[PDB]
DNA sequence: TAACAGCTCTAACAGGAATA
RNA sequence: AUUCCUGUUAGAGCUGUUAAC
């Protein structure tokens, strides 16, 4: 039972729902004062519940004698607060059990006394008539005894459920934001505090879908190399060293590398090098999100792995990488699909040629490939584009750029993107998780498995 | 938001139409919204219909 | 893994017209039903005056005279409806200015045109219009015309001619609709005629259209900034705007400065809490002092940790603050499949992550097109082949993508200065940007708040 | 603000509806600065008595 | 405070007109 | 500047990671 169903069901009958256990204490204090959820049980001190109630209302709270809980419950003199401290409340809990459905939060079980307490409360003919709801922050993290008890109750015929919600205070805030007819003083007192770290749930996948350009990256971790230096280095010095040497490996400072050891010995002499070790970045998404150096390193690694064995050329423009089609290899059969996509009115379409009104500028089709760290996911971002051979003369073809793409509408752009995905990965987006690897013949290589199908979602409907 | 406000009614109806639900006062809507809210739970549906049409608001 | 959260297509918002007859397409609703303020007869007759060099008075008079005759669109005919003239479409007569109201640009302006002094040219134009200071009651809208010969002073580093002119005239409380040579060439006459007619009617004081079923208890704040290239460093001019709806049928769209010196576009605790106190006061005065049950803030850049607390400390507990950052440049872009012959539907918002969504403010709209009925219309098919989805980053809202997404989508439709179907940004953002330019050009505006009809 | 001089002509014509419409239409100048003025003191000269 | 990486935006120009 | 925002050319501001002073 999803939390939305629990909220619709809990909100409808909050008058007779028991609770077993700072917005959460505050919302509960307001919820009690409001005469809803009359009886609340707890294990711990948390003497803050009664203090919050006194702040809300201005009167003391009954906190639990021989059978004081029994006397208060039987006489219907709500609201009642009783701490288990784990048979004095055991009879009262069983008496409470028939009267209204119970919801237990902040408890993982693990205590046999309360376990037998609840199991004994279940047996009677009408026990927890509204339902027993277990709300843990995560379903899979809960102790096995809780699931065993839920299954036992469901077998007995009771309507016990195990629902996954957030933290108890967040759950109570979400409950209270939809409780109706609350006095002004209570709302002024609680106001659900303030929500700084906004986190609104993503809906279900659901089922006119839209196809995005994002390719998922499921490689959760990669292995790479570290070099130790006897002297401090700056990133600019490393960058100019790579520019002047041009090794067959990818370098960054965080000093981190990926490629062959002899290239490292070429770029760095023995005197400055102390030792070479390995780095295991366990969480790639979090790492590239926290550090921009890792972001650039990983995007360049994926780029190198992507055009390693393919005839397409790799260029760079304002620090964004492009998969530009070379003129020499523009006649390959693999580009034929692209030849169809660029084509006008179902004919062959030129993908590399001479701009009609410039002396030496030569144009080609290309795709900008970027890395996007969204949430905790890595996406390969494909954007079709027209590349111009002189990097600094691109604007001279601006009109031509406007002329060619003027009619690359949704169908044409869809064809272009599908053809470019086929060119870059060799397979269509059906059951595709192809693997690429950069520098396969090196000690420190990186293999990345990229989902071939572009990210997409279907509109939710009935 | 009070449901009999025009602005809130329009906003809620626009939201409902966003998820592809029936448009406006059309057949198979009342039952549709009941079966959507209560996801085939006839006991909870009965309890809500009792509460809405209860014998305390009737004059 | 290629599965994303289910997108939801926000329907095209409706616009309110005369007799509260709703319609999604603004100009078509204006033709069928007329301006929203026609029932109130707020503008009444529209009386306008001229201020231009005498040598081009015939061209200015010809465009105004044309305003009173029907025009049929030739460009963007898939969207634009046949123009019927000011008298018919707006249910309001267009008044021929008398010689007393008609003014001539003083001669020395032409001379300073050679000097390339923008400030001198703007001041000379203001002094030319000074003959209209006393006769403010006679006319409603002034039509300043700047000839192409003045283009040397139109735009240059550190100066904007229209911006300076409007910044000088706004304190004067005179409404100008500057007309350049551009008006009279955009081959399609109906396009320009719709633009000028709507601008003049709204400039006059009327409301061409209003958001249908708009909540009067929600105020949509929007903050933007502008660059002044100082000799030593940079200057960031930040200004806010409000588009709330008062107790009456009035639209109430305003713009104001957030203020002594700023090198970064992020408002501190003091400045942000001060401006949020200031925009709240404008909402209360229009709404009879009632507090706003929900506040939307659209910033072009991310909110700082101190800035969020500043926004919070300015309001009571009842107010709901949904801080939103709007991002125009994103790597994402969408393709619609069923491959649809037309691009992805406008308003389709995709929740990417917790507090990050993709809104397709740009896109195809159903039932708006005039030619070939029953087909989608893509407004920006001329510029871009496919729409560019903007990205919302939530910072404070407790929950709900629908509220912010629908609010922004509806807000991108009430720009009277715009003569097309919608915009890329909510009117709050675009007007905050325009007033940011105005303030950056003219520092002596920071004291007072101004309505949208002045700078639109 | 200043009332239109057409209000005087309408008052001389003895047309109450058009006079009220003209008085309301004179309010547009204050309409822009609706934020500017909290209250409005509308004065009517005795010469308009024929339409009071 | 001086580099470096990324994200993002505005500043100035230029520029054609909505499925061909 | 009736409008729309697509490109180009640049720079700034935010974050980070290093080197320090
Ligand atoms: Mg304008």
């Amino acid at each position: 039972l999803t939390d939305n169903e629990f909220y619709q069901h809990y909100l409808q009958n909050s008058q007779h729902m028991m609770w077993f256990l700072n917005i959460g204490h505050r919302v509960l204090a307001a919820l009690l004062e409001m005469n809803q959820t009359k009886v609340v049980f707890t294990t711990n001190f948390d003497d803050v519940i009664e203090t919050a109630f006194s702040d809300i209302s201005g009167k003391h709270l009954s906190v639990y004698g021989s059978y004081a809980a029994l006397s208060a419950l039987n006489t219907e003199a709500f609201p009642i607060y009783a701490k288990i401290h784990g048979r004095e409340i055991h009879k009262c809990f069983l008496a409470a059990a028939i009267r209204f459905g119970l919801v237990v939060s902040g408890y993982s079980g693990r205590d046999e006394n309360v376990m037998t307490m609840l199991r004994a409360a279940i047996d009677q003919n009408n026990a927890f008539p509204h339902g027993l709801y277990w709300t843990v922050p995560s379903i899979s993290k809960s102790e096995p005894a809780v699931q065993d008890l839920i299954t036992y109750a469901q077998g007995k015929g009771v309507r016990a459920y195990l629902v996954e919600t957030g933290t108890f205070d967040e759950m109570l805030s979400k409950i209270w934001r939809q409780v109706k007819d609350k006095p002004a003083a209570i709302d002024a007192k609680v106001r659900t505090a303030r929500v700084c770290p906004v986190s609104i749930p993503l809906p279900g996948p659901g089922k006119p879908a839209l196809r995005t350009n994002a390719l998922p990256v499921v490689t959760q971790s990669i292995r790479c190399g570290v070099v130790t230096l006897a002297s401090p280095i700056t990133f600019s010095e490393l960058k100019e060293r790579i520019s002047q040497k041009s090794p067959k490996a990818l370098l960054t400072y965080t000093v981190l590398f990926l490629g062959g050891e002899p290239e490292i010995r070429k770029i760095f002499s023995n005197d400055e090098i102390n030792s070479i070790g390995q780095y295991y970045i366990d969480e790639i998404a979090q790492s590239v999100a926290a550090s921009t150096f890792l972001k650039s390193f990983v995007e360049e690694a994926i780029l190198t792995a992507l055009l390693r064995e393919k005839p397409i050329l790799h260029r760079v423009r304002h620090r964004t990488h492009y998969a530009v089609i070379p003129n020499a290899s523009a006649k390959d059969d693999r580009f034929l699909d692209l030849r169809k996509a660029v084509g006008f009115k179902g004919d062959l379409g030129y993908i590399t040629g001479n701009v009609t009104n410039a002396k030496e500028l030569s144009w080609a089709e290309a795709v900008s490939i970027r890395l996007e760290e969204r949430g905790g996911k890595l996406w390969i971002m494909l954007k079709p584009e027209i590349w111009i051979k002189p990097l600094d003369r691109r604007e001279e073809a601006t009109d031509f750029i406007r002329s060619r793409r003027r009619y690359r509408f949704n169908q044409c752009s869809y064809q272009i993107l599908d053809a470019w995905i086929k060119i870059l990965f060799g397979s269509i987006g059906g059951g595709g998780t192809v693997n690429i690897s950069c520098f396969p013949d090196a000690e420190f290589k990186a293999e990345f498995e990229i989902g071939t199908r572009t990210a997409f979602s279907l509109g939710v409907g009935y | 938001h009070d449901i009999n406000n025009h602005a809130i009614k329009s906003k809620i109806q626009s939201y409902m139409d966003s998820k592809g639900f029936p448009l406006q006062w059309s057949p198979e809507e009342y039952s549709f919204y009941f079966e959507l809210v209560f996801r085939d739970d006839y006991e909870a549906q009965r309890k809500y219909l009792l509460e809405a049409l209860a014998s305390r608001k009737v004059s | 893994l290629s599965q994303l959260a289910a997108h939801s297509t926000i329907p095209e918002p409706l616009l309110l017209f005369k007799d509260n007859r709703t319609d999604t397409h603004p100009l078509r609703g204006l033709s069928q039903y007329g301006p929203y303020s026609a029932c109130f007869n707020l503008p009444g007759q529209v009386r306008l005056a001229y201020l231009a060099p005498t040598e081009h008075m015939r061209k200015l008079d010809a465009i105004v005279r044309e305003l009173q005759n029907p025009a049929t669109p030739k460009e963007a005919t898939n969207y634009y409806v046949e123009y019927g003239g000011f008298e018919k479409v707006f249910k309001v007569p267009l008044v021929m200015p008398q010689e007393h109201l008609r003014c001539l640009a003083l001669d020395e302006c032409h001379g300073v045109a050679a000097n390339g002094n923008g400030l001198a040219l703007a001041d000379k134009i203001v002094q030319s219009m000074s003959g209209l200071f006393r006769q403010k009651h006679a006319f409603d809208v002034l039509l300043v015309y700047l000839p192409a010969s003045w283009k040397k002073c139109f735009e240059y580093d550190g100066f904007d001619l229209h911006d300076r002119i409007k910044a000088k005239v706004a304190p004067l409380n005179l409404p100008i609709q500057i007309i350049n040579d551009t008006a009279l060439t955009r081959q399609c006459r109906a396009n320009v005629m719709w633009g000028v007619s709507v601008a003049l009617y709204a400039k006059a004081g009327g409301i061409p259209w209003k958001l249908a079923d708009w909540d009067k208890d929600e105020a949509y704040i929007g903050l933007s900034y502008a660059i002044k290239k100082n000799a030593e460093g940079q200057e960031y001019t930040t200004c806010c705007s409000q588009v709330f709806d008062p107790d009456g049928t009035g639209f109430e769209f305003v713009a104001y400065d957030t203020r002594d010196r700023k090198g970064n576009p992020y408002l501190s605790y003091q400045e942000m809490q001060s401006v949020l106190s200031k925009s709240l006061h404008l909402y209360q005065s229009s709404h009879n002092g009632r507090m706003p049950r929900k506040i939307f803030i659209h910033k072009t850049t991310h909110f700082t940790e101190d800035e969020i607390q500043g926004a919070f400390d300015s309001f009571s507990s009842s107010t709901e603050i949904e801080l939103v950052q709007i991002i125009q440049s994103t790597n994402w872009y969408g393709l619609k499949v069923d491959p649809a012959s037309y691009p992805v539907d406008r308003g389709l918002y995709q929740p990417l992550t917790e507090s990050e969504c993709l809104l397709w403010t740009q896109g195809s709209v159903m039932g708006v097109n005039q030619q070939n009925p029953g087909q989608p219309v893509f407004k920006e098919a001329a510029l871009t082949p496919l729409p560019n989805p903007i990205m919302l980053r939530r910072f404070s809202g407790n929950g709900g993508w629908h509220a912010t997404c629908s609010s922004i989508l509806a807000l991108t439709k009430v720009d009277w200065n715009n003569n097309t179907l919608y915009k890329k940004l909510p009117v709050t953002l675009v007007y905050s940007q325009v007033f940011a330019d105005v303030v950056k050009q003219t520092p002596e505006i920071v004291n007072e708040i101004y309505d949208y009809r002045f700078f639109m």
